[PDB]
């Protein structure tokens, strides 16, 4: 026997999921744990230093991380970076320099994204003034600081365009940014007001369709933004609640708390009863499955204290995540079926993502 | 008026996540980390910026603006971790949001612990 | 069975079994680098009734795996018998010394 | 109305302070020193120590010394091994002293990171993996000597009766004494006769250290001694810790920093467990035995509360014990120790606690 390295992940890409473990108790040693969702096998990891963020390249070939280093961790010079890692070898390839203002925060999907065409990484900055950063992946360069996004928060890419995305702004509307060939801002537009910031604040997490996004509110209302056209069209609210739900004060709760199954128009939302001011981040008592076309609830199942989810369209799967454990659900039918639970996938994770297959 | 000074209260009372002025704390109470409600532990640096809460004081029945300044430049204290969300809002209301690191503009952005500083009446 | 700390080859492991970390008893997980040096264990094989030298090469350059932590001390000796000692980081001479997991490679009969 | 202030000192007097070196093995790049008040269990502060920190307090009580390893990008980039000097009262970084990149990376045995009795030199264990002892000049703030004479040896035992001499344990079963000059280079050295059979009765490296002699315990419950009242070390032993009744239950020592000496009484404290056999030398203490080193007889035994490491305060007649996470405080002014209190959750993974010198 002789000890060898140089190995690739042992399971096919189609089985891979990525649990972003913040390790909040020791946040300088965050990491991405890679699991096989079919059998719960731990496949490998990527270290991400202080409060790492992660996504997988649209093409499935690379892992992208965003993190912060200091020469002596707690002292010395700051370096904010994106890193490119080989998806199969889980090895470091390239560092891309960022200005020292990348968002430091919990791992909402919307703080670290990419364009549909995969050419640009799009990230949230806070200095604490907010801007959005564009990184040319090919060139390995930061190319554009979108300061026009000041007062807005989060990146919602538009799956129907190569290099466009939206952000949610403090006026209750959406700002669309359209990138040119070079990653600089070509054009932009602001929608009308979708929601009342003061009266019906929304969760930033979108239930994202190919040319529309739906959002849930603190009080259980649903808002939509349509971007099939040239300019974004906004609507809502409609309520997730029936009369019995209202009397029990059911409201949404969580972080990455929604998902859309696109083929069916089913929206998945984490919910809990006895909602009131300050419960918006409570674990799920239940997962509700809403028909977005009929605006009716078509199923409700135990939430297993979950906080974040993600959906795989082609395999008809939802993952939920309670902070340490990952639950896999078959969502091919209106009622989801629990297939398994991966215990101890992370210590403090609020984000799980599938490896892309299509 | 006595409930406005955490220095006079029972250490067990102020070290609890349910202490009235901790209503939008997401982090470790500095008071459990060698500091106090309004002083950073030795060798950690106050954040110039913060998110802000509005917290009800049940003892005097008034509502107060609480500034959630972090102490920065040392690794996670790990003690008295609180996650309270009263009147907290998402990042599009940025200075009401506690899911970001309010050490972000410090010389060293490593997050150590969180204080709850009384700004005044809301 | 190899994921158990009671597995006979793991008799002087102080660390995380690589077999729980995306590697195997004798391979490093992806992106972790084998140590060229190691402490050595002498472990009894319960099947054939014989004692074998096991090399405990660490995998290095990734942070702690955290899975299947074992602490077994069969025939382990302090630092003055340095290559029988497991309270030191056998990643110590790697390009990057960060400790990820431990492999358990059969060398030969003792 | 209120303003957050920093610049503060530790709240409790130096005489109340203990230092719990938390390796945080599960996240070893974020190790740290927890500072506690032993009188009431209050957390006073901490010093971050990066990867596998080691710690000691300056003999004069003014400074904390740490030893750690950094890399530019943590898991890659250039390595910097360093000693740091921090202010004991402000718990702030003051300076960094470069070491060659071979400081020992390992569990926190006292003898890996020490100082000469006069406080003028920090004396540390190197392993590349060839062993040598490193000398750091505290006045200069420089590494000044690599003691290659100590190859094949391990750990540093300062001689409390000389300003700048220490011993190490070698693989011949003897002790090497090193006498430093005022420049921190080796002025003279000597090697003892064989004290113990490395193969037949290996000793634990943790000394039970008196003014002019050290006692060591073996895997099999024997005691060996090195007398350094003179220029040449005189060795003796074994005598057995065990009486005839103890032998029935196979009592043997176990732990890490598992022994201590109360110098004024001659009382040696040792962690012990029954059912001793090959592989049990790091087992938690079923009991603490208290031995009179002069009469070579046990004078007391108390329940060990699963402790693994200890330290002794000579002045206040205190013993601390540590099970990895919790610290117990014992009054040892009488032969039978009296438990005073336990500090729960002082660390996640600590095998070393130390008093502030007073
Ligand atoms: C860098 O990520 C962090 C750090 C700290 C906190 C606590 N408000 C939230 C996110
Ligand atoms: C550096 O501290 C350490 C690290 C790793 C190990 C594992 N043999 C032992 C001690």
């Amino acid at each position: 026997e002789v000890l060898t390295g140089g190995h690739s992940v042992s399971a096919p890409q189609e089985n891979r999921i990525y649990v972003m473990d913040s390790v909040f108790m020791h946040l300088t040693e965050s990491r991405v744990h890679v699991y096989d969702y079919t059998n719960g096998k731990f496949l490998g990891m990527v270290p991400t230093a202080f409060n790492g963020h992660v996504q997988v390249s649209n093409d499935g070939k690379k892992i992208y991380t965003m993190t912060t280093y200091h020469e002596r961790i707690t002292r010395g010079k700051r370096s904010d970076v994106v890193e490119v890692w080989d998806a199969d070898k889980l090895t470091f390839e390239k560092e891309i320099s960022l200005p020292p203002k990348r968002v430091q925060g919990l791992n909402y999907d919307g703080l670290f994204r990419q364009t549909t065409d995969g050419k640009f990484i799009v990230l949230q900055n806070a200095s604490p003034a907010t801007s959005i950063g564009i990184v040319d992946v090919a060139k390995g360069d930061y190319v554009e600081d979108v300061t026009a996004a000041a007062g807005c928060w989060s990146v919602i890419p538009q799956p129907n365009r190569p290099r466009s995305f939206m952000t949610i702004c403090g006026d209750g509307g959406l700002l669309t940014i359209n990138l040119g060939e070079d990653g600089k801002v070509a054009s932009q537009s602001r929608s009308k007001q979708m929601f009342s910031v003061k009266d019906d604040p929304i969760f930033i997490a979108p239930a994202l369709d190919k040319d529309k996004a739906h959002f849930v509110s603190y009080y259980g209302n649903v808002y939509s933004a349509d971007f099939s056209g040239d300019e974004v069209k906004v609507d809502g609210p409609w309520s997730l609640l029936n009369d019995e739900d209202k009397a029990k004060n059911w409201v949404p709760g969580g972080y990455n708390l929604v998902g859309l199954h696109r083929a069916s128009g089913r929206m998945y939302v984490f919910m809990h009863p006895d909602g009131k001011e300050g419960t918006h981040k409570f674990p799920a008592a239940e997962i509700w499955v809403m028909d977005t076309k009929t605006k009716q609830r078509v199923a409700r199942i135990p939430g297993r204290d979950a906080l974040s989810m993600t959906i795989d369209q082609q395999r008809n799967l939802m993952l939920t995540l309670d902070g340490g454990n990952v639950n896999v659900y078959d969502i091919s039918q209106p009622e989801p079926k629990l297939l398994r639970t991966i215990e101890g996938a992370a210590e403090a994770s609020l984000q799980v993502q599938f490896h892309p297959v299509g | 008026h006595i409930s406005l000074n955490p220095d006079l209260a029972n250490e067990d009372e102020v070290n609890s996540c349910d202490y009235w002025r901790h209503c939008a704390v997401d982090g470790f109470l500095c008071s459990c980390c060698g500091g106090t409600t309004t002083t950073c532990p030795p060798g950690s640096t106050p954040s110039p910026i913060s998110w802000i809460g509005t917290c009800h004081n049940p003892h005097d029945g008034k509502d107060y603006l609480i500034s959630y300044h972090d102490c920065c430049g040392k690794t996670a204290c790990g003690r008295c971790q609180c996650n309270t969300q009263t009147r907290e809002r998402p990042g599009y209301e940025f200075f009401l949001h506690n899911d970001v690191n309010w050490c972000m503009a410090n010389e060293n952005s490593t997050f150590h612990c969180t204080t709850s500083v009384l700004v005044g009446l809301a």
